[PDB]
C-alpha cells in the first residue's frame, strides 16, 4: 500500500481520459491481488499461512 | 461519532454500511461481520461491482 | 411400503439402533412418523433455495476458495438438470447448518 | 453526407440511423452504467478509406 | 434390457454428484442414509421433516457416546 498506492495515484492524477482512470483502477487492484496470496497458483503458500494462523489460536488454549 | 471518521463526507459515510455472511448458526462468530461499501451512482461506471467483490476479499485477509 | 422400510432403515442408520426388538427403536420410529405427520412447514420455495445456492457460491468466491467455488457451481448446475432437487438441497442445508467451511481437497 | 454524420456525433453525440452508413453501432437495448463499456461499438465496415483507424476510434 | 440399465447408470451418476456435494459442503450425511431418503422422496416427503428427524437421531447417537 505505498508502492501500489503511488502507482494508482499517478495514473489517476494525470489521467486525461476517463478510460485511463478506469484502466488505472483495474491494474492497481490486480497488483494487490498478486501481492497478496490470492492467486490460482499461490494456493500452496496460503495453505501454510492457514496453519501458521492455527497455532496462534491453539496457544491461547 | 466518537472518532475522527465523523468529519468525512456524508456520501461515502452513506455508502458504507454493514453486510453479513451466510451459514451463521455454528458459532464461527469471527467470520460473520463484513463491510460493504455500496455503489449505485454514476460512479458505478468507474467502480465496477466485480472489483467491489475484490475489496471484500482483501478486507477479509 | 418401501417408505416404511426406509423409515426403519433411517432409524437404524442415524440413531445407531440395529435391533428392531429394542424398545428404543420403536420409540424413535414412532417419534419419526409422528414428526412426519405433524405438518407444520410451508412447502419448499424453489427460488429461495436457488438464492441460497448462489449465495454459497459467492461466499466461496469471497474467501478465494476457487476450487471449491468451481466445484460448487459445477455440481449444483449438473444436479439441477433432471422440485425434489430443491427439497434435498434444503434438507442438507438445514441438516448441518453449522459453518462447514473448510472441507477442502476436492 | 458522411461529414454531416460525423458532426452529428461530435456536436450532437446522439446517433440515430435506420441504415448502416456510420462506423458506430449503438445499442438501444438497455444499459444504465454499462452504457460506457458497451452501448457504442465500432462498425468495422463503414469506415471509409480517407479516414484512418485512429480518427474513427477517437471520434467514437 | 439395455435402456433399463442405462437409467440405473445415470441415476447412480447423479447420486455420485450429490455425494461430492455432501463432502464439499462438509455435511455429515453418508451414502446409505441418503439412499434411504431418496426412496422416501419418491413417494413424496417433506425435507424439513427429514432434516428435523435426522437432527434428532444424530443427537441420539452422541447420547450413546
Amino acid at each position: 500500500l505505498e508502492c501500489s498506492w503511488d502507482e494508482l495515484w499517478n495514473k489517476v492524477q494525470q489521467a486525461q481520459d476517463l478510460d485511463h482512470i478506469i484502466a488505472a483502477h483495474e491494474v492497481f487492484l490486480d497488483t494487490i491481488i498478486s501481492r497478496c496470496l490470492l492467486d490460482s497458483d499461490s494456493r500452496a503458500l496460503l495453505n501454510q499461512l492457514r496453519a501458521v494462523f492455527d497455532q496462534i489460536i491453539e496457544l491461547q488454549n | 461519532r466518537a472518532t475522527n471518521a465523523q468529519f468525512d463526507s456524508p456520501e461515502i459515510l452513506r455508502r458504507l454500511d454493514v453486510r453479513l455472511l451466510e451459514v451463521s448458526p455454528g458459532d464461527t462468530g469471527w467470520d460473520v461481520f463484513s463491510l460493504d461499501y455500496h455503489v449505485d451512482g454514476p460512479i458505478a461506471t468507474v467502480f465496477t461491482r466485480e472489483c467491489m467483490s475484490h475489496y471484500l476479499r482483501v478486507f477479509n485477509f | 411400503a418401501q417408505q416404511e422400510r426406509d423409515v426403519r432403515e433411517l432409524v437404524r442408520g442415524v440413531a445407531g439402533l440395529q435391533d428392531e426388538a429394542d424398545p428404543n427403536f420403536q420409540l424413535a420410529l414412532n417419534f419419526a412418523w409422528s414428526n412426519f405427520r405433524f405438518h407444520r412447514f410451508l412447502d419448499v420455495n424453489s427460488h429461495k433455495i436457488e438464492k441460497t445456492i448462489e449465495g454459497i457460491y459467492e461466499k466461496f468466491v469471497i474467501h478465494s476458495d476457487l476450487s471449491k467455488a468451481a466445484s460448487w457451481k459445477r455440481l449444483t448446475e449438473e444436479f439441477l438438470n433432471a422440485d425434489a432437487h430443491y427439497s434435498i438441497l434444503s434438507l442438507l442445508l438445514c441438516l448441518s447448518d453449522s459453518p462447514s467451511n473448510s472441507s477442502y481437497v476436492e | 453526407p458522411v461529414l454531416s454524420f460525423l458532426y452529428r456525433w461530435i456536436y450532437d453525440g446522439e446517433l440515430e440511423d435506420t441504415y448502416h452508413e456510420f462506423f458506430v453501432a449503438s445499442d438501444p437495448t438497455v444499459k444504465t452504467d454499462r452504457l460506457w463499456h458497451d452501448k457504442y461499438t465500432l462498425r468495422k465496415s463503414m469506415i471509409p478509406s480517407f479516414m484512418t483507424m485512429d480518427q474513427s476510434r477517437k471520434v467514437l | 434390457a439395455a435402456a433399463a440399465a442405462a437409467n440405473l447408470n445415470a441415476v447412480r451418476e447423479t447420486m455420485d454428484v450429490l455425494l461430492e456435494i455432501s463432502r464439499i459442503l462438509n455435511t455429515g450425511l453418508d451414502m446409505e442414509t441418503l439412499s434411504i431418503c431418496v426412496r422416501l422422496c419418491e413417494q413424496g416427503i417433506n425435507p424439513e421433516a427429514l432434516s428435523s428427524v435426522i437432527k434428532e437421531l444424530r443427537k441420539a447417537t452422541e447420547a450413546l457416546k
